[PDB]
């Protein structure tokens, strides 16, 4: 016999489980008691198959730490695989983030460096926030200052062009730093050459 | 029966019944075996008996086996050339490096429930 | 043929042939430096009906390697088959090579049939009890159960059945160091083979035909 | 039977540290000690192995300690320049000069991306 609330439990699995368990749940929910018995018999194995897919994906998309952990996890016992997916993976993930932040500090400007430095000495959550949005905010501040400097130290055309970009959007300041300031130099050089 | 080699995988009928995998034609240098310290090329899927191993007898070698809903492969001491096919009939080739793990559609970049079409040994 | 591997220069007159890329494969043996004897069924569309195997060029490109006891080395000779000369009555064909192999001697032909109880041996490149395709050729042991109209019936001794890929392979009977070809493997129960199972080890081979070969080789 | 009271400059307790932190130590001039990272930080090394990180304290100048730490990626400095030697997987060693009161990285988080090993830590 089946539990009086067996269908309710299956709907639960349908809502929260992986693609395998969810599809299997649909057959049990749409069919009769036999479909339910078949689902329950296989469900302990189906959940395992879903667990393998998630770990297998991390083996491809994660960083050096997480990828290695996932590659071994997919060959472990069901209980061991779930421990990895539930929490074990988190440490490898944090380590991958630490390295990426460190990399940004070495390459970025004063803003990025100060923000990254603080992130490294903080918590895992703070490191994630920096990686997710904080590093972009920091880069924009570095960009704004560089434009402001050109506005005061460059030649006539560099000065004016930087001035226009400085009062515009972040996108305008970036285009100026990447391309526009080079055109402006060329114009200052042309002026000096013709004048001579 | 005639003692002529037709290159059809020996025992394929029993394998379909027992492991759920099916095999067709090859050059005879790849055998299906157990996964117990004798692993060489290992195939994982969400069907049949979950997984199974193959042993390379000689190089080059090939066997056009078919494994529905495949998601990963293990390699050892050799590069492996794998052909998989999507649900729309389109096939692609993935080159897996020696002594490493790679994934397919479902656990790859597309998320598609692809099928293993051909397993080839360099 | 399930038994010990052998690479000795007693059975270096044997050959392995492949038709097409992955279409058909079977065994054979030399009768001359230019001629290799095998079964006609190897070249048939229907292996159980070798009636349409006409004389002339092979339907598909066919190659044969001679003396290569061990497939992982370059030892042996490789030749192309240009013409086939089928036996008018039974499942036996002579393959003409494009070039001779003067380095490897042929096997002598028997003057008559073996009788029941006679200890025969066989060598080939067919399947083993645990391998689909072997690296080295193997030698087995068989006994004659009876003799019939143009063929000899044999059985494996202590197991060792004729299996798949043995078609065209020689049946041999030696005396005082001299080896004679007594027949050519055609069909078998294939017991004790990789990928399959059956109790019987029985097999049938075409009876060797000295006159057929003589009037073809020296034609 | 008692051991001789001779200083061989073999890092004291190295056997225990190998078991506890995962880091291993060899020989030095005795003026650098392994300690905790809790408000007493001086030279700090970050890696992805062992117990994640650990700190060293400078007692006197000049000083050095030939410790070995696999898969290192980050170094913190304070009140002193630090000279660091690292080695690649091919056996090739190079030297990176880290500025005082700043943070720098190695291969993994550096220009090459290589999983280098810390070979020698030297105090100016």
């Amino acid at each position: 016999p089946l539990p009086a609330n067996v269908r309710a439990d299956i709907v639960g699995y349908w809502e929260t489980g992986g693609a395998g368990l969810k599809a299997a749940a649909e057959q049990a929910l749409l069919g009769g008691d036999e479909a339910i018995r078949k689902f329950l018999a296989d469900a302990p194995s189906i959940q395992h198959d879903d667990n393998r897919i998630d770990a297998a994906r991390m083996a491809m998309t994660g960083g050096s730490g997480l990828r290695q952990a996932a590659k071994d996890a997919i060959r472990l016992s069901p209980a061991e695989l779930e421990k990895f997916l539930l929490y074990g993976y988190e440490e490898p993930l944090d380590d991958d983030h630490k390295v990426e932040i460190a990399r940004l500090i070495n390459l970025g400007g004063p803003g990025v460096r100060e923000a990254g430095k603080a992130a490294l000495q903080g918590t895992a959550e703070e490191r994630e926030l920096f990686l997710n949005s904080g590093q972009y905010t920091a880069q924009q501040d570095d960009n704004r200052v560089d434009v402001a400097r050109l506005a005061t130290t460059g030649g006539p055309n560099v000065q004016a062009a930087a001035k226009v970009a400085l009062r515009g959007t972040p996108e305008d300041m970036v285009e100026f730093l990447e391309v526009g300031q080079f055109t402006a130099r060329n114009r200052d050089q042309e002026h000096a050459t013709i004048a001579e | 029966p005639q003692a002529v080699e037709d290159f059809s995988y020996p025992g394929a009928a029993k394998i379909q019944a027992e492991t759920g995998a099916i095999l067709k034609r090859g050059n005879g240098h790849m055998l299906m075996t157990s996964c117990d310290g004798s692993e060489d090329i290992q195939v994982m899927s969400r069907t049949g008996q979950k997984d199974f191993c193959f042993n390379v007898m000689a190089k080059p070698a090939y066997l056009t086996l078919e494994v529905p809903q495949a998601y990963g492969i293990w390699t050892s001491a050799d590069p492996v050339k794998t052909t998989i096919k999507d649900t729309d009939g389109t096939a692609t080739v993935i080159n897996a490096p020696a002594n490493d793990f790679t994934g397919y559609g479902e656990a790859g970049s597309t998320g598609e429930p692809t099928t293993l079409i051909e397993l080839r040994v360099a | 043929t399930v038994g010990d591997p052998t690479t000795d220069a007693k059975l270096d007159f044997t050959a392995r042939l492949t038709i097409g890329t992955d279409y058909r494969s079977c065994s054979g043996a030399l009768v001359d430096t230019q001629w290799v004897l095998t079964a006609a069924s190897c070249f048939a569309d229907d292996p159980n009906q070798p009636d349409t195997v006409a004389a002339g060029k092979p339907a598909q490109l066919t190659r044969a390697t001679v003396g290569r006891a061990d497939s992982n080395i370059a030892n042996g000779y490789v030749r192309e088959v240009v013409e086939l000369v089928p036996h008018p009555e039974r499942d036996m064909v002579l393959a003409r090579l494009d070039k001779a192999i003067p380095d490897i001697a042929p096997v002598r032909l028997a003057s008559d049939a073996p009788t029941a109880g006679t200890p025969l041996t066989a060598v080939g490149f067919g399947r083993t009890k645990d391998e689909w395709v072997p690296i080295q050729r193997h030698q087995g042991a068989f006994t004659v159960t009876s003799v019939t109209a143009g063929a000899v019936n044999v059985t494996g001794q202590g197991g060792d059945a004729i299996c798949a890929g043995d078609t065209g392979g020689p049946l041999l009977q030696d005396k005082n160091g001299t080896l004679h070809l007594v027949g050519v493997n055609n069909r078998s129960m294939q017991g004790g083979c990789y990928g399959s199972e059956t109790t019987s080890t029985d097999a049938i081979a075409a009876m060797s035909d000295a006159d057929f070969v003589t009037q073809t080789v020296n034609r």
